[PDB]
């Protein structure tokens, strides 16, 4: 881990659409 | 933090479409490399790349002779963000005047595989991929459950397809999986192969890049999920991955003595009910 | 999605775990998660097949897909109730492949009877709900069972949308998501797993289950139950009438082509043109504006008629109604109400053919205190008490109490008819003003009735105008207690029948 | 202190807040407001006496 | 209504090449008018140079 | 003929001119709006 | 009449026509951050059957795209499955920078072998007694699959 | 024009002109860089997280 990690602070992931 | 690549080309197809070419290497999923050492690279009387092109994870060099026997040309990438995941990259290289003629080749970490671990046996090629079990002795070590450790791992939170008390004969190996070769003594449970039975012959595969080892001569006990390939012979063949519940048996000289007793007989209750009841609970 | 729409037959196969891993309290959770879910799917009036398959070490089948008794509601949910716990004390493991081989073998004599060629085998939709959590430890793995099942109905990337495979573990027990999850069907844009906590949430979330779209057939009452969506989905037959640019009067839609409404609305207004009644569209939020062709005013109707009496305002005969001049397409968001004392509300409440509306007057107002809603300007919906028998009695003598506005004794003989019906009592709601000729409604078997609408009242809570939204609370010292009135719809079958005989059918 | 609103299209919307000053002078009042997936990070500073 | 609109597949093996498309009135012979689209294996692109 | 990389991408594209001729007059003369055997006594006249 | 479509921040996934089973490819989605703010994201690939990814599928990788520029995520699959799958790509930012993208395409799978095809060349004359009537022999060729 | 068949066709000719005929089948048959060749060595030390699949 050479720099910081942002984990399970970011977005929901169900509020962004899904392109097809 | 930092790692030195190495760029090698050569042909031996002269007879075919010849020239120059360009490399184009994808570095890890995270390094970049350092300007300053293509730089000097290019910079040189006798250069050898004549053109370069850095950002990010991704290098293009241009070769303006690509000899016939080997030719290597290094240089260095500091690390950004952690590596999230064991992946090999690639780097493939097109001819200028026609870039249809190309060829790609994946590359690995400094100390992992160069294509992904995958059970392959004809028609089927059953993925390993993820982590791999370990030795877990309980019997040894001093622990206790009430009907927790072994049946609540087998009917629980884990649904175990298959159960074996096998006793192991022969090691060997095969491309990068650790083959035991094993004979079945007694079935627990199962249910694709019927055919199994006692004085059995089964394979028990595990990825050889961790420390798991069965020794010869001993009986072990083996739970998990059921596979999709199958022996040589028309056999199913079975995966020693994780949420696998593999423990040597113990052969009663290590267990007269007062305390490990219950433990053993905790076993003996256990392989018992799990062998005549059918995961209860 | 279980796709409802009058063409085809839905296959309902309902699993029901019944293993040592559920205790007798999840199981009781179960048996009535069915019963809701078998209950509501009656309601819309298709043509629905349901298969009760409580499994365990063993497959035990309750009732049979391929009997011919599956079409009845009353039969499937005695034969649920029937269901036992103890029945597997002799074999307690997790089967899930027992259950899905049972159903498979059920579709398997369906496909065998009738012919696979025939269309009607074709047009067949499967719908196969688990309610389990997932834990099956022994019979095999369910992966098989399941792309059997897949084969023999052949379900590729077209017929995708034949076969829907749910797993809902309603209850306090421990669920594993990613059991559930793989248990059930994967497609793009729907979640067919779920875990909840108790049976109103497992309610929200079946009404999600559903796409009631692909049905436009003129029925009367379906409408949304969720929480979860737009005002005008859970009341599909409020419409409004607009005079000009104002929004005055509330209605409620009868017909393809009907409206009801009050009739003092229309005190002062002949000219029906610059009319518009504001109905619901799927696609704007403000809806769809239609043009009256033809208002009937019922004849009866006379302010000022008892002035001289004493009686400074007479609601008598307060009702109307209003032809459209183009025919409403029925959507999601715009439906017809159930009324009483025809051929479709004896239907909607599964009473006996033979049935006369002296009956339904019984049926939909036996008790003393009979919940009732109606809707507000918002688009809200507010809850009453209908008061009937002698707690009636009490009501109208209230007000007498109001002499300011009739000087005279006003009993009920002489001002509340008995066209009218009590509210506002204790904690009841009252119609601001604005919401004259909104349906006070009632819910019967998921079903929508109209037994009334909103006629007048003895205070107004929506005076101070903070909003459309915030309403006034009447004092507890206020010297008129609210005594709110509608006008009841059952005394008003004559003037009702020969306007409306050749729209509807009347008992 | 930090609310997700989501606007109705073609429409507003109003997001009430309760200031009681304990102070005199000209102060700033400012609302920060981020919108999801569109970039847009309008925010508003006024000053009230 | 003087417009024909009509569906048709391309085999599978097609080698790559020009079709043409004729159309003329059932009387007039040589009334023909035609059009030609390009038949290639090709994956959609991202930028043009 | 060129041949584009995108960085870091690495998608390629590749494009090609045809149409660089070499001449020997930067310009040309289009005489075919001009009529033929016209009649004398009146003004000719040369459309290009 | 130009009609131009943008996102200023986006997933490009670009998959080969066709590719045989069993055979190890590498997907190669790049993020374009158009965006006047510098970013960090996540981004991870929905594991799906059939495919035989990389770490067990779950994992995702921490990248970070600078202001007005492109970064690539390289993820080795080796698709084992029959004849289709949909794999879908989702990049998710932080709530400081609330941005991503998510991206579901089909990856079809050829089937095993190759293509093979036999030309039949025959002359035709009815103006000959033998040419009025002719036949055709069939392929004996054990190597069809 | 596009057909299916077995293995066996027979062809019976009228009219009175000269052609050519093409009977063309096609069927699934079974089944290291040739000239151009590059390779690539990674030395060093690689940080990972949440990756390492060695437990205890
Ligand atoms: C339902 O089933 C009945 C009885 O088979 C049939 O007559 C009817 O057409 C079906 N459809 C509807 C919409 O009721
Ligand atoms: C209803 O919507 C809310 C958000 O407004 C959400 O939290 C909840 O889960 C939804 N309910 C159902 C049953 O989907
Ligand atoms: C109820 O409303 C929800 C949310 O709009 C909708 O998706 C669902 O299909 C409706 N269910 C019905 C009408 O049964
Ligand atoms: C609608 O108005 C009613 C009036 O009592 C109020 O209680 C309710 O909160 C409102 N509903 C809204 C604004 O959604
Ligand atoms: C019409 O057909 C003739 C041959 O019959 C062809 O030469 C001519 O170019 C066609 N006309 C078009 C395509 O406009
Ligand atoms: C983003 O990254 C660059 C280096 O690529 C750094 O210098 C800069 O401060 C960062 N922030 C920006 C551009 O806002
Ligand atoms: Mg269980």
């Amino acid at each position: 881990a050479l720099e910081i990690l942002q984990e399970e602070d970011l977005i929901d992931e169900d509020d962004i659409p899904v392109r097809s | 933090s930092r790692v030195h690549y190495t760029v090698c080309i050569w042909r031996n197809g002269k007879v075919g479409l010849s020239g120059m070419a360009i490399a184009d290497v994808t570095l890890l999923s995270g390094f970049h490399a350092l300007r300053a050492d293509l730089e000097k690279l290019t910079s040189l009387s006798d250069r050898y790349v004549s053109h370069f092109e850095t950002e990010g994870p991704h290098v293009l060099l241009y070769f303006d002779s690509v000899p016939t026997s080997r030719e290597c040309v290094g240089f260095e990438a500091v690390q950004e963000v952690p590596v999230g995941l064991v992946q090999p990259a690639s780097a493939t290289l097109y001819d200028y005047y026609n870039p249809e003629r190309r060829c790609s080749v994946f590359y690995g970490a400094p100390s992992k595989s160069r294509l992904l671990a995958t059970l392959c046996s004809a028609e089927v090629c059953q993925c390993a991929e993820g982590k791999c079990p370990r030795q877990r002795r309980a019997l040894e070590r001093g622990l206790q459950d009430e009907d927790g450790y072994r049946m609540k791992f087998a009917c629980y939170y884990p649904r175990v397809e298959y159960g074996f008390q096998v006793k192991v004969l022969r090691e060997d190996s095969r491309a990068a999986f650790r083959l035991f070769e094993t004979k079945i003594t007694q079935v627990l449970h199962f249910t694709k192969d019927v055919k199994a039975a006692a004085n059995q012959m089964r394979n028990f595969l595990v990825r050889a890049s961790c420390r798991l080892r069965l020794e010869p001569g001993k009986e072990y006990l083996i739970m998990g999920l059921d596979g999709a390939t199958y022996d040589l012979e028309g056999h199913p063949q079975y995966l020693l991955d994780s949420n696998s519940w593999i423990e040597e048996m113990p052969s009663e000289r290590l267990c007269r003595s007062t305390r490990q007793r219950a433990a053993c007989a905790q076993l003996n209750d256990f392989l018992q009910e799990y062998g005549t009841q059918g995961c209860q609970v | 999605k279980i796709q409802i729409q009058r063409s085809g037959h839905l296959n309902l196969y309902l699993l029901l775990d019944c293993s040592q891993s559920v205790s007798e309290n999840d199981f009781l959770i179960f048996k009535e998660s069915a019963s809701l879910m078998v209950d509501r799917i009656f309601s819309f009036e298709i043509n629905v097949s349901v298969a009760i398959i409580t499994f365990a070490s063993e497959p035990k089948v309750l009732m049979s897909v391929l009997n011919d008794n599956s079409r009845d509601m009353t039969e499937v949910i005695s034969s649920l109730e029937n269901a036992n716990y103890k029945d597997h004390e002799n074999g307690t493991g997790t089967n899930t492949y027992a259950a899905l081989n049972s159903v498979y073998l059920m579709m398997n004599n369906q496909m065998r009877l009738l012919g696979m060629e025939t269309m009607a085998w074709q047009e067949i939709r499967h719908a196969i709900i688990l309610l389990t959590d997932g834990k099956s430890n022994m019979g095999g793995s369910p992966k098989t069972a399941v792309d059997h099942i897949r084969e023999i109905l052949n379900i590729n990337q077209k017929r995708n949308d034949y076969l829907d495979i749910y797993a809902i573990g309603v209850g306090k027990l421990d669920v594993d998501w990613r059991e559930l999850n793989e248990l059930g069907s994967k497609k793009d844009g729907e979640r067919h797993a779920f875990i909840l906590q108790d049976t109103k949430a497992l309610h929200q979330v079946f009404e999600h289950m559903l796409d009631v779209s692909k049905l436009t057939d003129t029925i009367c009452g379906v409408g949304n139950m969720s929480a979860n969506a737009s005002d005008q989905e859970r009341t599909p037959w409020h419409v409004t009438i607009k005079p000009k640019s104002q929004e005055t009067c509330r209605g409620a839609l009868i017909s393809d082509q009907w409206v009801l409404t009050a009739a003092h609305c229309f005190r002062d207004g002949n000219d029906h043109s610059l009319w518009r009644v504001n109905v619901g569209d799927p696609k704007s939020q403000w809806g769809k504006e239609f043009l009256i062709e033809k208002a009937v005013i019922s004849p009866g109707f006379d302010v000022f008629a008892k002035k001289n009496q004493g009686i400074l305002e007479f609601y008598g005969d307060d009702i109307a109604l209003l032809k459209l001049a183009q025919k409403v397409k029925m959507s999601t968001h715009a439906r017809p109400i159930c009324l009483p004392c025809t051929m479709e509300a004896n239907l909607a409440l599964r009473r006996p053919q033979g049935s006369t509306c002296r009956d339904h007057e019984n049926e939909l107002l036996n008790k003393q205190s009979v919940p009732a809603h109606f809707v507000a300007l918002n688009g809200s919906k507010l809850n009453i008490n209908l008061k009937m028998g002698v707690e009636w009695t009490s009501c109208a003598e209230v007000v007498s109490q109001e002499k300011t506005m009739f000087p005279n004794l006003t009993d009920v003989r002489e001002v509340v008819t008995d066209q009218f019906l009590c509210s506002g009592t204790q904690e009841d709601e009252s119609p601001c003003k604005g919401e004259a000729g909104g349906a006070v409604f009632l819910e019967r078997r998921f079903r929508f009735f109209q037994v009334g609408l909103v006629s007048w009242g003895l205070y107004n809570p929506c005076l101070g105008s903070a909003d459309k939204n915030s309403r006034k609370r009447a004092p507890r010292s206020k010297v008129p207690p609210p005594r709110d009135f509608h006008i009841n719809l059952f005394r008003m079958q004559p003037w009702l029948r020969q306007h409306l005989g050749d729209v509807l059918n009347f008992l | 202190h930090q609310q997700t609103v989501t606007i109705p299209p073609k429409s507003s919307l109003s997001v009430p807040y309760v200031i009681v000053p304990l102070k005199t002078g000209l102060q700033e009042v400012e609302v920060k407001a981020a919108v999801y997936h569109h970039f847009i990070s309008d925010g508003v500073r006024k000053s009230l006496k | 209504s003087s417009i024909f609109q009509d569906d048709f597949v391309i085999p599978d093996i097609s080698e790559p090449g020009t079709w043409k498309i004729s159309a003329r009135f059932s009387d007039g012979l040589e009334s023909n008018s035609s059009t030609q689209f390009e038949v290639k294996k090709y994956v959609l692109p991202n930028f043009e140079v | 003929a060129a041949a584009i990389i995108e960085s870091p991408g690495g998608e390629m594209e590749e494009a090609e001119l045809t149409s660089w001729y070499f001449v020997s007059s930067p310009f040309s003369l289009d005489l075919s709006k001009t009529k033929r055997h016209l009649v004398p006594g009146a003004p000719f006249l040369l459309q290009a | 009449v130009q009609l131009r479509v943008f996102r200023e921040f986006h997933l490009h996934l670009r998959l080969p026509m066709s590719v045989r089973r069993f055979e190890q490819l590498e997907l190669r989605p790049v993020l374009y951050n158009y965006l006047d703010k510098n970013l960090t994201v996540s981004v991870h690939v929905s594991p799906v059957e059939g495919l035989c990814l990389a770490g067990g599928g779950g994992l995702a990788q921490q990248v970070l795209v600078p202001a007005g520029s492109a970064r690539p995520v390289a993820f080795s699959v080796v698709p084992t499955a029959a004849a289709a799958v949909s794999l879908k790509v989702v990049a998710r930012g932080s709530f400081e920078f609330p941005v991503g993208d998510a991206v579901s395409k089909v990856l079809q799978i050829e089937k095993e072998g190759a293509i093979h095809r036999e030309e039949l060349v025959y002359e035709l004359n009815p103006l000959d007694h033998r040419g009025r009537t002719l036949e055709i022999p069939g392929n004996s060729d054990p190597n069809m699959i | 024009l596009q057909f299916s068949l077995g293995s066996k066709i027979n062809v019976k000719v009228g009219g009175n002109s000269k052609g050519t005929l093409k009977v063309l089948r096609t069927y699934n048959v079974l089944d290291t860089c040739q000239d151009l060749q590059i390779e690539v060595t990674v030395k060093g030390h690689v940080e990972y997280t949440m990756e390492a699949n060695e437990d205890y």
